[PDB]
RNA sequence: UAGGU
């Protein structure tokens, strides 16, 4: 099989990069609440009305 | 008359909405007098009103050329590298419009339609920036479709209120370093069999 | 209900 002879081919070409589900991420945004609502779960806070979209 | 002539999805098309079916998004929301199909099966998803914009906000004009540049790399590769994990992205594209239906979107085309409801089902039960992410999947399927020619080519003389997408793109080393970045962690998924 | 087939 030429899979496993591709991957390792691709995987030495790019020796000096890191994979994407390593970097390291300084001020990731992701995941963080406001004051207060860490209780609050995102599809209660939409529901709530006050986090609407500009749309509304 | 080598075939039918069409025009779903067009101007043309007085029942359907042309923009929604092309951007994704429609001045008039749900209250639309056109058609918005939204799709049950799609590669691309969108994220509205994900990207704040500094220069939209107070003091957003107290920033370099060079400090706004890597501000939104920074932005952009916190979105792609949170996208990963859904699947593999095949683009991202961030809308830097100012209208109510365009403004700060984010939307990512994954290389499969599994991977693009996977993201919507975990997406809506997280948080980004203080603020809870709305994720649906869009209709949108060539980005080449909903940009706006006259933004590539000069600037586009409706400004911020284009209906069309004036997407802001990043660094072409940070797009670079994250595709490779993304073979490189599809290969190691691929070695484990 | 438009500028974009
Ligand atoms: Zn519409
Ligand atoms: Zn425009």
């Amino acid at each position: 099989e030429r899979s496993v002879r591709s991957i390792e081919q691709e995987l030495e070409q790019l020796r000096d990069v890191t994979p994407i589900n390593q970097w390291k991420r300084k001020r990731s945004l992701w995941d963080i609440k406001p004051p207060g609502y860490e209780l609050v779960t995102a599809d209660q806070a939409k529901m709530s009305g006050v986090f609407p979209l500009p749309g509304a | 008359a080598s075939h039918l002539a069409s025009i779903y999805g067009t101007e043309q098309d007085k029942v359907n909405c042309s923009f929604y079916y092309k951007i994704g998004a429609c001045r008039h929301g749900e209250r639309c007098s056109r058609k918005h199909v939204k799709p049950n099966f799609s590669q691309t998803i969108l994220c509205p009103n994900m990207y704040k914009n500094p220069i939209h906000e107070p003091n957003g004009k107290k920033f370099t050329q060079r400090e706004l540049a890597e501000q939104f790399d920074a932005f952009y590769e916190d979105m792609f590298c949170e996208f990963s994990k859904y699947g593999e992205v095949e683009q991202l594209v961030v809308c830097d419009n100012v209208g109510d239906h365009l403004v700060g979107n984010v939307y990512v085309r994954f290389k499969y339609e599994e991977s693009a409801q996977n993201a919507i089902d975990d997406l809506n039960s997280r948080w980004y920036s203080q603020r809870p992410v709305y994720a649906e999947l869009s209709p949108v399927t060539d980005f080449r479709e909903a940009c706006c020619r006259q933004h590539e080519t000069s600037e586009c003389q409706r400004g911020g209120l284009c209906n069309f997408m004036h997407a802001k793109k990043p660094s072409p080393q940070l797009l670079r370093d994250l595709v490779l970045a993304q073979r490189k962690y599809l290969a190691l998924n691929a070695a484990e069999e």
